[PDB]
């Protein structure tokens, strides 16, 4: 409770298995937009219906619909195309693996990959990697494990995802006044130290 | 994310009224001399490695203290780094070139840039002389008459200047 | 997948024999467990990068099929 | 937003590339189409009021219960509201119109359209058919080239509505 | 491939949703550029043969150690492979033009364009210097928009190559 | 997916032979009427929820076993999956339209479609009968002169006949 | 569907876990309750016919211009379509009772309500005040905690419509 | 914690929704068995000195060799740590009967009881055979449902212990 | 992370020069001395538990405040938790005994690990101090002459043990 | 964050949170045995400096004849100054890889972004293999025992990374 983020670890996890039948299907696609597009509202025109059919006949799973939802134009028109680089490294991570960025090595890596590759290629390297795969698989909806220690994980990750988290009720909106930008751009190259210019 | 037409759009509605008619004629004088602004942003793009290349060693001839070890773009991967840098910023200089806007370039590629260079170290002074150096490299192309219908295009060399200052402005 | 070498799709059955549960006895099902046969879809576009990871994880594949042609 | 200019932009920057031939020459589309739809901007904009009067009368014909006393139109105010929110979704038509993309629409009105409307009881078909009477009456208002676009950006309305 | 015509098709998918007025205009863009598209095709279609063999001696004449034994410009079966190969860049050209994008081109030479050149150790600078030479000839052989369609695609064929 | 203009490409790339000049006839006659095209593409979205209304009340009407309890559309969950299904297949339809190849339709949309309602038990005759109302009402959407020029275009309404008739064959 | 044994159930077993005291203990509530839910039953199934017709009575004098020709509700056909309706309603809201849980309702009338009822241009309002009518006259054919177990699945259908 | 109305709570925001009939058919069950529950959590507090001593001895009677001198349970501090922890036991069980739910168990004992035992070469069995004789001490204390509520938590350490 | 190998490698890189006569010298030695840092290495993770156990049984007879309720310890999850950190911060430990740099330990370890007890509000002298048991605990381990080849390692019980303040002073 | 055999070691074990098992502690003494010849032949390198570097100087120019007259990169007194430079620059990057006894080094200053400086530049990378080439050559006569097997397999990696 002294960390905001009381809620979120009571928070019941949430799973999607094929024969699904109606109202676990409901709450995970509500659990599904809430933390993929981080508490950011979601007007009903803009909820991919398609993409949702294909889950609920189970063609895609849980992962496949959480990639797609990446690759969607909500996810880049609020975090992509109004923000730095660093800002939506630190969003996908947040996001798609629930952990915020560990060292500056991960936004080199991410940058360079996107450079030469695209977005879908970015994207891609998040949902199919093996750290995904462990934590959630196939079918549990991500959240937010960094609050908890989280093997391999830096000393300063929890701090991040603090940084990140702003609270149960805030989001990750880019309606901000100040317009999305970065939060941990001196925190993940000079993690320690603090200086004023 | 906007273009000149979504700005006047915008600030329309900020007020709340129908575009006036010297918004209008604005506007459609944008579009219909908006041929020469893709002749300007395809020849930026055309010939992105020539500027990039040439900014890159005027600037490293200029200042040595970069390429030698211990400078901050002495290994491979920092220069990979440095050359990427000045490919993104010609690159985001080109759409807001063809948006005929900044936003593009003010909102990817420069909230979060001088924070970013301050907190790595590297030099913004030398990061906006590069912004210069690709500036006068690139204007050395748009000013090329070759392959196009000759015209004046003076409006467009000043508007894509004033692209180039913003970023050196913002970074330094 | 807007390209010709995006389409043609492939789609992957998969069987979970032992050499998989094996190591993920070993790392832990902190991911609760299904049924051990499934079947996969896939692009061409991740065609292998996919197979890579399943030969990584342990589990031993039936048959591949093109769905688009 | 989300015009011509703006797509190609973005789409051309998620794949982190320059603008290529293809972008070029939806840009040169636009900018060669955007006369038209200026045009018709203006002839929209010069018949703001007649336009708005003539869609309200429209509504009020259509539906003829909801001038009665105890429902949405009765009272002075809520035909003021209706002449408003007529005037709201003609602003941005010929706002759509200038950009040469759904932008402004699907920003200003189709983002949120349907839970606002279930939240005042508004009726979708109100609006739908107040929008086929200014579709009409673009019929003689426009004509050529400009009237496609504008035809094509009311009921793109349209069919948000419904 | 990916085409303008495919682009458009594919983002007014991803959405889910019809092809609004921004992806017609797109395509009407198209069209209206694949006239001298076509023009342009056949006016550097008709000219194959000089074209590829004055590249391959372009090639020759700026590199003249890609000629002499003890490196793989020399010998018959390697000519025949350097003709071949301008002879490919310039048709997957003409499939670019007729397609009025850069699709053919970058799913056929472009993608693996690196490795394939690094596996096998062909020097990209040949197919840069063989597609100025091209560039220079297309200057002549085509004017207006068609020229400058050329120009473009070459130039987009040479910085993938760079 | 493909187009024709890339469908085209695809036969002279597997011959190797560049395009013919009959190839490139072809090619530029569908480019200079591709103007009707696109008025008949717009006819096809504009007035899509129309024609999706009138087919299902069409297809209902005939077939009542499918409203009543039993029946396969019965719920609002069911009823509501057939609706999106319809407007799926109209969208996928305008898709092809525009672009000239069934390979829209045919490769993505309907692949696993056919066998998917087999395995939900959905009558796939239903589906057929409804596709060929959608072709109806979608004809007479297309056949309107009404805020377009005057012309022959019968080509097209051959071709979308045939896209929708082959979309319920390969759901027949 | 879902009732309160299967919302235990369901939860029980995503999270991997038997049966504790929690479940087995809302269980028992449930079947503790289960009792007012089959005599509330009952007595609607005793009622269906005039509930129906009072409901579809109730209906057109709320909504008299429904009834006048060139509406929806003109017609022989679409007035058994209302009769049909409120049924399929009122069987469902004592499926809910049975159930004692909101399941049924849920996956056979909200399950894509908007939907449907935006394809077919049907009125929420309707069957809200349809609901309204089954309130006021089951508000004396119940009595005790039938009265408001009934109460409490017409809230739930009215809320899912409005 | 984990009581029936907080997993409705967490159940009914996780899927973004009000309460419906079922949870609040729960939490009626809940209030209704409060009675109960808290009876038996107050004979628990009022024999709360006699059961602790007597799960201490029984721990011994079983175990006689923890009594054997320079071994774990040897030495006055090592009686009163077994003292405290069988009290903190009870006075989990009479919070979870007061919570009507496995809630503080769970956040209190439960969690990370198995590590922590390891780390500490704590036999789960001892506590196994203390929380037997509280099961059978409470037989004799408490009548009825009360003895009901309480076994089933007592036995649910049992389960989260062995 | 560096051992000690590439943090003299980068230091000669930072001058730009080869590295020295004495450095190569300085790192031979440390190569001749590492089997000694080997086995002290495998005395730390081969008594891990015991370390901790001894630790965490000091800390809580010193300090009954902990595990008494309402203390930080107590929750029995919260127990577990200070046994992870113990496990955490003698892992980091070993790891920069191996390396031969605390490059590990001040970078992956506890770089916020102040800041992180802050947040969550757990004393951070009670922390140092169960660091510092650890230290104790483990001295006696590392100097086990039992099955090991009896030699000189005072530098390796120094370098632990600086380690092991390292921490404990970072974390106070 | 370099990489190396006790970087890999600790690296596996941190990133599954353990400790180090036996496994790690064999490669771990595997390097350690391993450090002196790797450090013997860093010295030997380090010693031969110039003629090494101008051999390699004097390999590019006479397997590459066009490139030093006029009209090409190698023309021009800064431009050869310069590749004596570089030559020294990757003779450097292999003695502190053999030093580090690891591909770290290497990979990091000078394998990482290669091809992008060397494009963007308008490199050969031919040029530096076959001067790799020529210091492989003269390091076969410069060491002898294991110590060459590694200084060649550390060149050897150069070379690849380069082609
Ligand atoms: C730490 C790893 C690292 C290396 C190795 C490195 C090499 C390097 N090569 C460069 C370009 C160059 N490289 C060369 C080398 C040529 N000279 C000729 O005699 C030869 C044929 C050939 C060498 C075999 C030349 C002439 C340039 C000049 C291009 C320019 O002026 O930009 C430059 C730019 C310096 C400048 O423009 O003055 C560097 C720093 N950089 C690094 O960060
Ligand atoms: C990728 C393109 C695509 C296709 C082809 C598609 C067909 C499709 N229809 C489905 C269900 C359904 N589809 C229908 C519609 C049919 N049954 C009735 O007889 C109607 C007359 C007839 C309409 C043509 C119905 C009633 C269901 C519900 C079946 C059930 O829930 O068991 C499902 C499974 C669940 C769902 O997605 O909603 C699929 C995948 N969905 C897609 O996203
Ligand atoms: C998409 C918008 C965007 C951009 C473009 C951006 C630039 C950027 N430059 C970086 C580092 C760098 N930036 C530079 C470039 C500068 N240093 C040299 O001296 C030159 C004078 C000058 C270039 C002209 C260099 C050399 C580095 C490497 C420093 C390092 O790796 O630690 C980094 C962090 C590490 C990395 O990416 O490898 C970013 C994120 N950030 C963004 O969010
Ligand atoms: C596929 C991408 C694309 C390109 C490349 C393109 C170029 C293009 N340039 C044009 C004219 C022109 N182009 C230019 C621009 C040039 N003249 C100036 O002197 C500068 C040297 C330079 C710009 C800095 C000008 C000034 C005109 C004539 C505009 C006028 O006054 O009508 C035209 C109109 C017809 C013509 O006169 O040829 C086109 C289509 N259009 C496209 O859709
Ligand atoms: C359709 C797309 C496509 C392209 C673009 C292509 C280029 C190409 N040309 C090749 C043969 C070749 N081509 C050349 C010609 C080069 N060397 C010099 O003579 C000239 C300066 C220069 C020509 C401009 C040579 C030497 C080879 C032999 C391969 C080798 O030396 O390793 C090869 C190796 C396999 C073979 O064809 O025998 C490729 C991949 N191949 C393709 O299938
Ligand atoms: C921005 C998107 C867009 C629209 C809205 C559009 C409509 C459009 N239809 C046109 C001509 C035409 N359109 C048609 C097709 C129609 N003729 C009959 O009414 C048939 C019922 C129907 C076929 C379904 C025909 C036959 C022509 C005349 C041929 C021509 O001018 O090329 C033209 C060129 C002549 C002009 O309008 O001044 C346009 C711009 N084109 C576009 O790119
Ligand atoms: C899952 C249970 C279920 C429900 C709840 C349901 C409602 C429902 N009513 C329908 C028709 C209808 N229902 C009505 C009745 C309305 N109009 C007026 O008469 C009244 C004010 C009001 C009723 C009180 C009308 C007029 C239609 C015809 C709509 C049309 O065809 O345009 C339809 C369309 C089916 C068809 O076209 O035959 C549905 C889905 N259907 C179901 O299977
Ligand atoms: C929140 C709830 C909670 C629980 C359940 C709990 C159990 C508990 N008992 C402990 C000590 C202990 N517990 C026991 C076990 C008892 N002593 C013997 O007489 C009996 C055989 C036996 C019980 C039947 C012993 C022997 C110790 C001393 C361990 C030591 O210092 O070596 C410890 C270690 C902390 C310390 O050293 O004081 C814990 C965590 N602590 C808690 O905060
Ligand atoms: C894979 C795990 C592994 C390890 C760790 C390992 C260490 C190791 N210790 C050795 C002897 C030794 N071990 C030690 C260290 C000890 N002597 C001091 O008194 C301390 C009490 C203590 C360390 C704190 C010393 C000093 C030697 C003799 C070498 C010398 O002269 O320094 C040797 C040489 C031959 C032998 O006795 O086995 C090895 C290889 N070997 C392995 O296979």
């Amino acid at each position: 409770e002294r960390i905001r983020a009381l809620g979120t670890i009571e928070a019941p996890r949430v799973t999607l298995r094929a024969p699904f039948t109606d109202e676990q299907f409901q709450g995970a696609l509500y659990a599904i937009y809430r933390h993929i597009f981080g508490n950011t509202y979601v007007m009903e025109s803009e909820r991919p219906t398609t993409a949702e059919s294909q889950l609920k006949d189970g063609r895609i799973t849980v992962r496949g619909f959480i990639k797609l939802l990446a690759k969607s134009e909500v996810y880049r028109s609020r975090f992509f195309q109004k923000t730095s680089q660093n800002r939506f490294i630190e969003l996908n991570h947040k996001l798609l693996l629930g952990r915020a960025p560990y060292d500056q090595a991960e936004i080199s890596a991410h940058l360079d990959l996107w450079n030469t590759q695209g977005y879908d290629a970015e994207i891609d390297s998040y949902v199919e990697s093996e750290e995904y795969l462990e934590n959630f698989g196939e079918d549990v909806i991500p959240y937010f494990r960094g609050f908890k220690y989280q093997t391999g994980q830096s000393a300063q990750g929890f701090n991040r995802l603090l940084d990140l988290y702003g609270g149960w009720a805030g989001s990750d909106t880019d309606r901000n006044q100040s317009g999305q930008v970065a939060r941990l751009t001196n925190s993940l190259v000079r993690p320690g130290q603090v200086v004023e210019p | 994310m906007n273009d000149v037409f979504t700005r006047a759009i915008a600030q329309a509605d900020l007020k709340g009224s129908f575009l006036l008619e010297s918004d209008l004629d604005k506007l459609a004088s944008f579009a219909k001399e908006g041929v020469k602004r893709l002749d300007a942003v395809a020849a930026l793009t055309n010939n992105a490695p020539a500027i990039i290349s040439d900014a890159a060693h005027k600037l490293f001839a200029e200042q040595q203290e970069l390429i030698q070890p211990g400078g901050n773009a002495y290994p491979h991967r920092r220069m990979a780094a440095c050359l990427r840098d000045m490919e993104i910023i010609l690159r985001y200089v080109s759409y807001a070139l063809l948006a005929g806007d900044a936003s593009v370039l003010d909102d990817r590629c420069l909230n979060g840039l001088r924070e970013t260079y301050n907190a790595l170290g590297t030099p913004t002074q030398s990061v906006a002389r590069a912004v210069q150096l690709m500036k006068d490299a690139a204007m050395v192309h748009l000013k090329s008459t070759a392959n196009v219908t000759v015209g004046d295009c003076s409006s467009l060399y000043s508007e894509a200047a004033t692209y180039f200052d913003k970023a050196a402005a913002s970074i330094a | 997948a807007i390209t010709t070498q995006g389409k043609r799709i492939y789609k992957i059955t998969v069987s979970e024999a032992g050499a998989y549960a094996t190591n993920k006895h070993r790392t832990g099902y902190r991911a609760p467990i299904r049924q051990s046969n499934y079947t996969l879809t896939v692009p061409y576009d991740r065609f292998l990068p996919e197979m890579i990871r399943l030969h990584q994880s342990g589990a031993k594949i039936v048959n591949v099929t093109s769905v688009i042609s | 937003s989300r015009t011509v200019i703006t797509e190609v932009i973005a789409t051309a920057d998620s794949q982190g590339r320059f603008l290529n031939s293809t972008e070029l020459q939806a840009a040169f589309g636009r900018f060669e189409r955007a006369v038209p739809a200026i045009e018709a901007a203006r002839a929209l904009t010069k018949n703001q009021d007649a336009l708005v009067k003539g869609a309200v009368q429209a509504v009020f014909k259509k539906f003829p219960y909801v001038t009665q006393p105890g429902e949405k139109g009765y009272g002075d105010s809520n035909q003021a509201k209706c002449a408003r929110d007529i005037g709201y979704y003609l602003r941005f038509i010929t706002y759509s119109l200038v950009a040469s993309g759904t932008g402004p629409l699907d920003d200003y009105v189709i983002a949120g359209l349907r839970e606002v409307n279930r939240a005042f009881n508004l009726n979708p078909l109100w609006y739908i058919e107040a929008l086929n009477y200014i579709k009409g009456e673009t019929g003689k208002l426009l004509s050529g080239q400009s009237k496609t676009e504008a035809l094509l950006y009311i009921d793109h309305a349209i069919n948000a509505l419904s």
